[PDB]
Order: C-alpha cells, then sequence, then structure tokens
C-alpha cells in the first residue's frame, strides 16, 4: 500500500 | 478499478490541481478521494497497518479540504 502525500503549499 | 486505485487516482489528480492553485478542483477531488478510501476499509477488506495507513491519510485529505474549503468560503 502505497499513498501519496499532500502537497504542503503556502496557501491561507 | 479497485476502490483504493480510485480513492488514490482522485487524490493524485487533487494534489496536482492544488499546485495549479485550483483549490476549488482540488477540494472536490480531495472530498472524494477519502469517500473511496473509507469505502475500501469498510467494503473492502485489508490488514490492520492498512486500515490506520487510509485512516491516517484520509484525515489528512479532509483537514486539507476543510481549510481549502475555509477560506475559500
Amino acid at each position: 500500500i502505497e499513498l501519496p502525500e499532500v502537497p504542503s503549499e503556502p496557501l491561507p | 478499478t479497485s476502490t483504493l486505485q480510485k480513492a488514490i487516482d482522485l487524490v493524485t489528480k487533487a494534489t496536482e490541481e492544488d499546485k495549479a492553485k485550483n483549490y476549488e478542483e482540488a477540494l472536490r477531488l480531495y472530498q472524494h478521494a477519502v469517500e473511496y478510501f473509507l469505502h475500501a476499509i469498510k467494503y473492502e477488506a485489508h490488514s490492520d497497518k492498512a486500515k490506520e495507513s487510509i485512516r491516517a491519510k484520509c484525515v489528512q485529505y479532509l483537514d486539507r479540504a476543510e481549510k481549502l474549503k475555509d477560506y475559500l468560503r
């Protein structure tokens, strides 16, 4: 099982 | 296509949209991905470590969707 990691963007 | 596979597919795109500054599109995909993930652990059988992985990522995806919809609104 290999899941992705949400992108840590500089959004509000 | 497996339920989990779909979950990953939807989330994968969601991340791409988030990068493209598509909070709206990303948010929609995030909520969808989570839905499939939860359905996989419930409707599909998997080891404990697997479930924990889904439950952990699930809360991560939703949290992102929450904040996204938070400032968006």
